């Protein structure tokens, strides 16, 4: 059924799956024209198909071309995205087709489940999680890509850098969504925590920096300090106040 | 004027005749029912009194053989049967009506209900959704389960009506996803229209067979069918002139038909909401419409 807090190392097993996000595909600028009307202006977006196991990223850029003469642009979205992911499942060997695909929003349920009908065994499935992965563009080589894309285009990525050398899946991914948590609540004070020392550097070939163990249990804590601030800035809240049950609860409330 | 002559009447019984019904005690001297309409299919339902799960019936048309109803102590139901023997039929059906041990079937001469919910409903289509070829008559319960729930056990007692799913292969055309899943038109007119109803007057007798076993038996297959035949309709931009007004005079008789008290069980919140108010149809069904917005505005 829906994928939540109670089913989470389900993500972590030996069924490959992919987690689709959309939030990215349909992406405006709101202007103002000249006769004092509103207008959008869409740019580039993109599909964040990850596997969660591997860090495997199958980044397909939506170039504005798409958009061209086509009304209801919110609504198609979910459908290109669903036409997207089954081509996308259809170009993998079998043995690579996830069997399972969870969208991150409900909305694309449908669009997916019609556009796979020819793959009955792969369970399109919804998550309770709130994940933050309308941040990926949030990360600059992702960003670029995306926005110096002529085309439509698939980028493949590993979202976990080399990680996975050193620690498990389980631990990727919740260093890759406090990440995404922090770039989502303050991009600004997120990527200053990530360059404040310049000496760790990000390889040519990797999306973060280059991390010691040590320094990524700093980093994860300044991430955490400032999901805190800024939930402390939204709210009112006075966080110095805050216990250590009360204060884990709000990065997994969010 | 036909008539479907009783044995005897040993249980406590509500029947059904189409819209009617009448109560009978234990042992008392009915002998069935006449004055039936030639020209239309009929059914005769039951409801033991003293157990409200048993709730079965009877389509039948008159035209096609001479029928009467017999209680078997054995199977614990009232069962139709065919007699063959002409003369002893006109001979017993004769007696009972000299001895007026007969009900009339009791038609208004103003009132056209029983023809507008059956207007297209033939007996031959009936005996394909209700396969027991060896009578000429179909039992349907309360309980009998459709084609397409048993997919989702006996298949010789099952409801063979159409299977409709909106996320199937059947439906959705490879390359026009999104077009046939939101413009059901493909779906109705190519696939279930020319392709496995033939035409519109089959479409509608098995949507009209389908409301009837589902106010009459209750039966919760029939309404989901009779419902996804309504969202078929009212979910494509591209229907017949034709079709759009003989489905709001169908809709709107069978709305008129349901008893109010019934209305919760028998009437699906989403696909009507969708229908009137939502669907590329949701102007096309004023009848409808008007009817269900002043008998059952609760619903929408
Ligand atoms: O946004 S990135 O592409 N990746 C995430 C990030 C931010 C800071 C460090 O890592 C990036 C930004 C700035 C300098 C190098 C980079 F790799």
């Amino acid at each position: 059924g829906a994928m939540n807090s109670s089913n989470y190392a389900e993500l972590f097993n030996n069924d490959i799956k992919l987690f689709v996000d959309d939030t990215n595909v349909y992406r405006v600028t709101v202007h103002k024209t000249f006769e004092g009307n509103v207008a959008t202006k869409a740019i580039n977006g993109c599909i964040f198909t990850l596997n969660p196991k591997t860090g495997h990223l199958f980044l397909k850029i939506i170039h504005t071309s798409v958009w061209a003469g086509q009304k209801r642009l919110s609504q198609l979205a979910k459908w290109k995205t669903a036409e997207e992911v089954s081509a996308l499942v259809r170009s993998l060997p079998k043995e690579e087709q996830p069997k399972q695909i969870i969208v991150t929003r409900k909305a694309m349920l449908d669009p997916l489940e019609v556009h796979m009908l020819d793959f009955p065994n792969i369970a399109i499935r919804p998550t309770e999680l709130r994940l933050p992965f309308s941040a990926a563009m949030s990360i600059d080589k992702l960003s670029d890509v995306v926005m110096k894309a002529t085309e439509p285009q698939m980028v493949l990525f590993n979202i976990y850098d080399d990680w996975l050398d050193r620690i498990s899946s389980y631990t990727a991914f919740s260093r890759l969504t406090l990440l995404l948590r922090a770039l989502k609540t303050n991009e600004e004070s997120a990527k200053m925590i990530l360059l404040s020392d310049p000496t760790i550097t990000i390889k040519s070939y990797h999306l973060w920096p280059s991390f010691t163990d040590e320094q990524w249990i700093t980093i994860e804590s300044q991430m955490r300090d400032l999901i805190l601030t800024e939930y402390g800035r939204k709210y009112n809240v006075n966080i110095s106040a805050l216990t250590q049950t009360e204060i884990k609860d709000i990065i997994l409330g969010q | 004027m036909n008539t479907v002559p009783f044995t005897s009447a040993p249980i406590e019984v509500t029947i059904g005749i189409d819209q009617y019904s009448f109560n009978v005690k234990e042992n008392q001297p009915f002998h069935g029912i006449k004055d039936i309409p030639i020209g239309h299919v009929h059914v005769i339902h039951f409801q033991h009194a003293d157990n409200s799960s048993m709730r079965y019936g009877y389509w039948f048309d008159c035209r096609m053989g001479n029928f009467y109803i017999q209680y078997d102590p054995k199977d614990g139901l009232y069962k139709m049967m065919e007699e063959r023997d002409g003369a002893k039929f006109e001979n017993i059906v004769h007696n009972f009506k000299e001895r007026q041990m007969m009900v009339s079937y009791p038609k208004i001469d103003e009132d056209d209900t029983w023809y507008n919910l059956t207007e297209f409903v033939q007996m031959d289509k009936i005996r394909k959704i209700v396969r027991k070829d060896e009578n000429q008559f179909s039992y349907v319960d309360s309980s009998m389960t459709t084609v397409q729930e048993n997919e989702l056990s006996d298949p010789a007692h099952s409801l063979n009506y159409t299977v409709i799913n909106f996320k199937s292969r059947e439906a959705i055309r490879p390359g026009h996803e999104m077009e046939d899943f939101l413009d059901k038109s493909y779906y109705l007119n190519t696939v279930m229209l020319q392709g496995i109803f033939k035409n519109s007057s089959n479409y509608f007798g098995e949507l009209q067979f389908a409301f009837l076993n589902a106010m009459f038996f209750g039966n919760y297959g029939s309404s989901l069918q009779w419902h996804a035949m309504i969202e078929l309709i009212c979910s494509s931009a591209t229907v017949p002139k034709h079709m759009l007004d003989k489905l709001d005079e169908i809709l709107y008789y069978q709305i008129k038909t349901l008893p109010e008290q019934y209305s919760d069980i028998l009437l699906n919140e989403r696909v009507w909401n969708i229908c009137l108010y939502s669907s590329f149809q949701k102007n096309s069904l004023h009848n409808t419409e008007k009817i269900m917005e002043n008998k059952y505005p609760e619903l929408l």
